[PDB]
């Protein structure tokens, strides 16, 4: 499990720790230890710096992915990057102080768009994007680490374990949350405004797929009401099948404690069917800690150096010592909180996403 | 540790002063933002020079 | 004016009082509970007392945190100027979110910096960790003062 | 039994608020009109009286805390019983703070004409004297209790060793900052308040 | 301007000015009299110099009696809310102050008369502590007698 | 008008008589907690 | 510490004054340099003991008379502090003396099995553990006629809840069982009293000082049962207190401890009592840990646990003075520095 | 309006509370200081008739309540003013809640004093001297209530 | 009628509560764990900086409260909808009374963890994992309040 | 009248309660069982990643609260029926005050199970068995809240 | 007037309270019985699946709340009568505060029976026999709420 960790742990870190400024600082203080690994190897390391130098290559990747994902976001010390051409244009003639919207010209080429920065409803769009991002990446991580169980049962040459645990697990996970992750992409694919159709809510689609089958208030695709019944029956048929295939075919191959196999398979079924719901909602910490990092890096900038920017007393000694003191107060707070005492929490959360959500499939 | 903070004070404040000088819309483009660009760039670039003085003085330590 | 009724300074002077009383309550808990632990080691190794006065100073800073916002609420209150109910609710909230912030930070400094000072007579290497936990428990009131200052500038 | 009354009053408040809110009359529980129509002299006199009351109940609190331990600690070491009276003095000054604020507040307490009685300024100077009496009486209460506790520790550390009273008098100084800060804030709050006119 | 409920606050101020002051004086008499009775079973010649805390607690109740008498000579059927709430403030001031001063004299007095029998140098100490706790009733009496002078003006 | 039952004068008599009754309950709970040191009165 | 000095203001400051009379390490070194018991008396006369052996005058001065009078003034100071106590404090002072009442009961009913005279088995009794019917334990032999006649009106009456009297009257083997079981029920009741009514700063540092008494008594019962006892573990587990740091996992292994290694491997899993059974005098280890737990109970100010921490430290002071005066009177000085001083 | 219908309520509560809280005060003063008499007159019963002074000085507080209750009772009426009801409520509370304090002090001082007077006979004069200061509290409450009740119906309309 | 004058009261107390209860929980988590740090690093001085992780873990709760209270503060208006005040009150309670819970959990876990980790060096990883499970409660409260605060001023009117 | 202005208040305090009273039961189940892990694994640290199942099953009910808080959050509007606010308050209380019970039960059972599973290793399968019954109490509340929230905006008018 | 706007409030409080208090009772009955099991079979672990009966009988009285909180949930409408809301509140309270009592009784009898059934092997039959009387309390509350809920919309207008 430490051979898929080598990319996914810095990347699940970077989804929570998304900023090209803090990411470049962390990459730089990691590359300082990578380039000086010969002078630091023959040295007595105390426990904290032994922890930091034993992982001098986990932090280099945690910085290198944080630069990539903070270039996907427009977040450079909580600022935007006007690198590409925007997909939104603002109106040219408008009254001062009124609320205006932007008209869509195209789509932004690489990453999120920079016309969402000083925006009232930009945080709603970032909530939707980062929530669905966390759902799809948790789905990808879980369905990637679930294939390793099949490779294990194939290397052990146990078709009984395959048909008892992998297949009823696969067509239970993919028939519910694979369908959710497909439905997010299919809602992103359709336009829903040019078509003059109502955009369906996907929360109360999965609520109503289990409560009221066949009733579709907002239709998302043609043949939805009869395919969701098939997916619901395929998910509900694997609750007795994953619970009753393996003990009843280990008992048939003795014609061994049947109580130690049946109770274990009941606990395995309850645990797996619980965890398929409990981990796709636990991967939303990739949105939680990303929102926390972005909002703290915004409200630290706005309290420290947004006060230092003024077109009055240009060149005065007081107005430049103001900028010096506020940059020092900003930089020590970014390093102390937003790097050391925030990225450690993002590191530990990407760690528990491996220890529980990935190393239990 | 003052030389690290001073090197970042050179780089970050020089980029901020250049983005105020060229009237970049992530710094000037709002109503709550300052009106005159180079008036803010003139007092951020002097702070970049002050941190460069701190970087040169603490670079010989 | 329906947005500036005449009962609006009630919630502004309530913001003043909640910013001062609860912050000096937190400062007093933080200085008294920690002075108990400083004076408890008065006989056993008396030379570690003047070094251990830091959880008293960091408790006294929590009263300055409430003093600043109490001055800045009381400076926006005049019987001749118009004073909206929005402004009064905002001053109530910015006093209320600094008073309990400094109260919790003073409880934390008082519970940390007497146990630390009281165990510090055995191990002289505790002092860096004690100062570090006091900084982490003293930024709790700085967070509330930051919220109070932003909220004061927003509500006026 | 007190928790039963705390739950009963809470249940009666929730039932009354939801009954008043469900029947479309929820604006009848009107705290703003309560503030507009009660007399400003209630708030002013109540603030003055609670200022000088709650300063004294903190001063007298600290006086017994660092008095009883001073007399207990003075049985074996009676050479503290006069030097250490500054710990009584530091917790006694929080009463003269509330007294000299209550008299300055009562100077702003005249007879207002009935035609301009619930005016803007008369109601302002009721609210200001109320909360500026509260924030001085409560601050001097808490300061008197804190100085009494840090003087009760000083009265025993003095009887332990003589060189400790100088070191632990500093904690009484940092504890007696608080009543002076309340003294400042209560004068800034009722600084712009005029008389009753 | 002068309502029908306005002499409630003056009558309840005249009530509380003697009620809270007598509660404080009773605590100061009882708790410091327990110390007198406990001290003077092994050293009975200190009986009439240890009597000072109950005398000071009695002076507190005299301070409350003065405010109650001076409030009840300004009550009328048709007084304003100004007079009513200023009599209420004059009652609350001396009430809380006499209550606090009596609690302090009671808690200091028994400890003082117990330390005075072991160490004779603590008699001057307990007297000098109890004089600070005595004048807190004066500190409420000042506000009470100042609010009394602004009753009918 | 504020109310017809809970008027402007009744509702601020029930605040004064609640503050005074709070101080009374506190002071009576102070005097109720007053106990005698019986060991200094017996012979033993 | 806001409501402490109402009833406990004078009580603490005198006990804090009594703490300053604890002999320091230099005042113990100045006692180990003495040559005569008279020189040790004159050296103690400069401390806060001053002129407590004044009615002796150098002729009848033995090393047991010092232990008598130095502990007698401890007892009179405890009675002076107890006479000024009221309410929960006076009840806390009574609960301290209950553990001495139990020892005086178990010392009084062994002086009647051996038919030793009642006037001389009571001068060996402890003065703080005095109840009014203590000499009248010399009236019966069996447990039921000593409970139902004498020990019902005593405050030791709720502690006879598991003492099963099978109509065997008394040997020396079951009086120790009754003693350990009374002390077990007493440690339970006094821990529940400390947890219930004693305030919070004097709660956590008194639960440790009392759980240490329970752990020391558990180790002493489980280690003295090897030599002079052959009992079942189901009957041995009724003697071990269940309040301490050592109960739920280690007193089980101390109950079925048939050998010395059954005790040693049971006390190796507990963290602060490991190494006590390896080297040195075990009684000195327990007294040293008692003084290190009583030292950091004076460092919390507004606590009624300072009375317990004072009287146990003053008892250790009387034990150290008794050990020194035993060393300088029998002319053995190889272990005169075996005193315990944390003050 | 000056003489409402709910106006005798405060007067009846003032007539009740003057005897209720002074009976509570006198009951505590009799109770707590009679436990001490019954505990210390099993050994020295010759001084049974001089330890009775805390009980008598406690029972004076109930007479202080009785006088004010009778004088408030003979001033009640159907059409009395609300001022009269407020003054009678104040005069009832001024005797009741002050004689409650005086009775607490008399009970505590009497129980502490009759237990110490059997070991030291010189403490009896000090007990009497402290109980006089404890009984003048209820006397001051009596003075306040009589000065209110003289003011009750004087210039009423 | 739909945007009343008393409408910013609920948003103001929602901005207050996300500091009040969150700083109360963070203060409990720093205080009760710092007692264990100062009690176990008497005889274990080298573990003094490994044991700060409960205190840092409780400070991230107060940072969570700080972010949500600032983001509510920058949406308070004078002519604010009562729906917006209700949403901001819900988002303030959702951070405050959940960060109080996470602070209780970190304060009770972390002192036992630093008391057992001084005795057993392999218990440190278990302490960090239980503290992640305790901090994710306040993370859930922040997720609920950031999804909730984004709905204030979406379709508000009048 | 049928969709009043105060109608989103109950929906907001039902969105808030479903994470508040859920997370302060999950915090009890984490803390009370984590002090039983940190006190037991000082002698048996090989059972550290096996005794942590009470903390995981206490963290699952907080996810049960999170799902219902998100689904109540995304059905809030400025002009919604008072029936919808009542249903969302009922769903929030049904998750919160039953996940509080499930967290109390997991907290009381879990430390009793992990302190006993190191003396007898055959008590772990009994701890899991009692703890599934203690953990399904929050799943019942989630079922009730989802069946409420499916009824929230079904046939609402005005 | 017969079907007000505030009428679904009582039905929603009843639908919540049907499962809330039964979860509290089931939590108490599971918690104390689980402590009793985990303290009674560290020595005799053969009685592990035998002593699971108090936990099962405490878990049944939460299914008793889950039944009525679905049957009340599927009778909640926007325009429903106030009589329906009153009956649904009465049904939710009748299941909830009775299953809470049943859970208290099962939680006390459960650990008191599994701590003693490790000593006497035939106390298990008596434990089941007392827990049946403790679980028919929740069964009676279920019967009362199922008879209420069959009348909440019988002849309403």
């Amino acid at each position: 499990a430490g051979l898929a960790t080598v990319v996914t742990f810095p990347f699940m870190f970077a989804i929570m720790f998304g900023d090209m400024g803090h990411g470049f600082i962390l990459f730089l203080m990691a590359l300082f230890l990578v380039l000086n690994e010969r002078k630091f190897g023959a040295m007595h390391r105390d426990e904290i710096f032994d922890m930091a130098f034993t992982g001098r290559y986990v932090l280099l990747l945690m910085g290198a992915f944080s630069v990539y994902t903070g270039l996907l976001y427009n977040d450079i010390f909580s600022k935007s990057m006007t690198i590409f051409k925007s997909g939104w244009q603002w109106p040219s003639t408008f009254r001062k102080g009124e609320s205006i919207e932007a008209k869509k010209t195209g789509v932004y080429p690489f990453g999120l768009d920079f016309a969402w920065h000083g925006t009232d409803n930009g945080l709603l769009f970032s909530n939707s994007y980062k929530m669905k991002l966390s759902i799809l990446m948790g789905y990808a991580h879980m369905t990637y680490s679930f294939m390793f169980s099949y490779i294990n049962y194939r290397a052990k040459n146990s078709k009984v374990d395959i048909i008892g645990n992998f297949i009823p697990g696969l067509v239970f996970m993919q028939s519910i949350f694979g369908y959710l992750s497909w439905a997010i992409v299919y809602k992103w694919s359709k336009d829903w405004i040019k078509d003059d159709k109502p955009a369906p809510g996907l929360l109360n689609m999965l609520i109503n797929m289990f409560l009221a089958p066949g009733t579709i208030d907002d239709q998302l695709y043609s043949g939805q009401a009869k395919l969701q019944v098939v997916l619901l029956l395929a998910a509900l048929v694997c609750v007795p099948w994953l619970l009753l295939y393996k003990p009843l075919t280990l008992r048939r191959l003795n014609k061994f404690n049947f109580g130690d196999v049946m109770i274990h398979q009941v606990i395995h079924t309850i645990e797996f069917c619980l965890n398929c719901i409990s981990h796709t909602a636990s991967y939303l910490r990739l949105w939680a800690l990303s929102l926390a990092h972005a909002q703290l890096s915004s409200v630290l900038w706005d309290m420290t150096i947004s006060n230092a920017f003024s077109s009055k007393n240009s060149g005065s000694p007081l107005a430049v010592m103001k900028v010096v003191f506020l940059f020092a107060m900003w930089f020590v707070l970014t390093v102390c909180i937003l790097v050391f005492m925030e990225g450690t929490s993002a590191m530990l959360h990407a760690l528990r996403l491996h220890w529980v959500e990935a190393m239990s499939k | 540790c003052c030389t690290v903070l001073s090197a970042f004070g050179v780089v970050i404040l020089s980029v901020i002063a250049h983005l105020f000088n060229t009237n970049h819309e992530s710094f000037v483009g709002s109503i709550n933002d300052p009106e005159d660009g180079p008036a803010v760039a003139h007092t951020v670039y002097l702070a970049a020079l002050v941190y460069l003085v701190f970087f040169v003085f603490c670079g010989f330590q | 004016n329906i947005y500036a009724p005449l009962y609006a300074p009630f919630f502004g002077f309530a913001g003043c009082a909640a910013a001062m009383v609860l912050s000096c309550l937190g400062a007093a808990i933080g200085t008294a509970k920690s002075g108990i632990g400083i004076a408890g080691i008065g006989t056993f190794k008396p030379e570690l007392i003047m070094k251990s006065l830091i959880p008293v100073v960091m408790s006294g800073i929590l009263a300055i945190y409430g003093l600043v916002v109490a001055v800045l609420i009381a400076g926006n209150l005049s019987p001749t100027e118009d004073y909206t109910l929005f402004n009064g609710f905002m001053h109530l909230s910015c006093g209320l979110c600094v008073g309990f912030a400094c109260l919790s930070s003073g409880y934390a400094i008082g519970m940390v910096g007497d146990v630390g000072v009281r165990k510090y007579m055995h191990q002289p290497r505790l002092f860096v960790g004690i100062v570090l936990i006091l900084i982490f428990s003293e930024v709790l009131g700085l967070y509330g003062m930051i919220v109070a200052l932003i909220l004061n500038t927003r509500g006026s | 039994f007190s928790h039963f009354l705390y739950y009963l009053v809470l249940i009666v408040v929730i039932v009354y608020g939801l009954y008043k809110l469900f029947t479309g009359h929820g604006s009848d529980i009107n705290f703003g009109k309560f503030l507009l129509r009660t007399s400003p002299y209630m708030w002013a006199n109540l603030g003055i009286a609670l200022c000088v009351g709650l300063s004294v109940v903190g001063a007298a609190w600290g006086i017994f805390i660092t008095g009883s331990s001073m007399i207990g600690a003075g049985v074996r070491a009676p050479r503290i019983t006069t030097k250490n009276l500054i710990s009584i003095i530091f917790c006694e000054v929080v009463a003269i703070y509330g007294l000299i604020i209550a008299i300055v507040f009562s100077s702003k307490l005249t007879v207002a004409t009935a035609e301009n009685m619930y005016s803007k300024s008369n109601l302002y100077t009721g609210y200001s004297l109320f909360w500026a009496g509260i924030t001085v009486g409560a601050s001097n209460l808490i300061c008197g209790i804190a100085v009494g506790i840090t003087g009760a520790t000083a009265a025993i550390s003095d009887a332990a060793d003589s060189a400790l009273f100088v070191k632990i008098l500093v904690i009484e100084i940092f504890g007696s900052i608080l009543g002076l800060l309340g003294l400042i804030v209560g004068l800034l709050m009722a600084g712009k308040a005029s008389e009753f006119q | 301007l002068c309502p029908v409920y306005a002499p409630f606050f003056g009558a309840i101020g005249c009530a509380s000015a003697i009620i809270f002051t007598s509660l404080g004086a009773a605590y100061g008499t009882a708790k410091s009299g327990v110390g007198i009775c406990a001290t003077c079973v092994l050293r009975p010649d200190l009986l009439f110099k240890n009597i000072v805390p109950v005398i000071m607690a009695g002076i507190i109740a005299i301070y409350g009696l003065v405010v109650s008498v001076l409030v009840c000579y300004s009550l009328g059927q048709k007084q304003a809310l100004y007079t009513g709430f200023i009599q209420l403030g004059a009652g609350l001031s001396v009430g809380l102050s006499g209550l606090a001063a009596g609690f302090a004299i009671g808690i200091v007095g028994d400890a003082g008369v117990r330390g005075s029998s072991q160490q004779p140098r603590l008699f001057v100490g307990m007297i000098l502590i109890l004089i600070f706790a005595e004048v807190l009733g004066l500190y409420g009496l000042i506000v009470a007698l100042l609010l009394n002078s602004r009753a009918t003006q | 008008i504020l109310s017809s039952i809970w008027t402007e004068g009744l509702l601020m008599c029930l605040i004064v008589s609640a503050l005074l009754l709070f101080i009374l309950i506190v002071a009576l709970s102070w005097i109720s907690n007053l106990d005698i040191t019986y060991g200094a009165l017996e012979k033993s | 510490g806001v409501y402490f000095n109402i009833d406990n203001g004078f009580i603490e400051g005198v006990v804090r004054g009594y703490r300053n009379g604890l002999l320091s390490n230099n005042q113990y070194i100045n006692l180990t340099q003495c040559d005569t018991l008279e020189d040790l008396k004159l050296q103690l006369s400069s401390t806060d003991y001053g002129n407590f052996l004044s009615s002796v005058s150098s002729e009848s001065l033995t090393t047991s008379l010092i232990q008598e009078y130095a502990s007698s003034k401890l007892y009179h100071e405890f009675n002076y502090i107890r006479d000024q106590s009221s309410g929960s404090t006076r009840k806390f002072m009574d609960y301290i003396t209950y553990g001495y009442m139990i020892d005086n009961v178990a010392l009084m009913i062994t002086g009647t099995i051996h038919d030793r005279d009642k006037g001389e088995i009571l001068q060996r009794c402890h003065p703080l553990g005095w109840f009014d019917t203590l000499p009248t334990l010399s009236v019966a032999t069996d447990l039921e006629s000593l409970y139902e006649t004498v020990l019902v009106d005593t405050p030791l009456a709720p502690y006879f809840k598991n003492c099963f009297d099978t109509a065997e009257e008394l040997d020396d083997m079951n009086i120790e069982i009754i003693r350990n079981k009374l002390y077990k029920a007493y440690l339970e009741d006094f821990y529940n009293f400390v947890t219930e009514e004693i305030p919070e700063p004097a709660k956590e540092c008194m639960q440790t000082l009392l759980g240490f008494e329970a752990d020391r008594r558990s180790i002493n019962i489980a280690l003295n049962s090897l030599q002079s006892s052959d009992i079942d573990p189901d009957l041995k587990s009724d003697l071990l207190p269940n309040i301490g740091k050592l109960y739920p996992l280690a007193t089980f292994h101390l109950a079925q401890a048939q050998d010395f290694e059954g005790v040693r491997a049971a006390l190796a899993n507990v963290y602060e009592y490991r190494g006590f059974l390896e080297t040195g005098n075990l009684e000195d280890h327990f007294y040293q840990l008692e003084m290190e737990l009583c030292r950091d109970a004076f460092t919390q100010q507004f606590a009624i646990s300072t009375v317990w921490a004072w009287m146990k430290s003053k008892e250790q002071e009387v034990r150290n003075i008794t050990w020194i005066a035993e060393c300088i009177a029998q002319n053995q000085r190889e272990r005169i520095n075996n005193y315990i001083s944390v003050y």
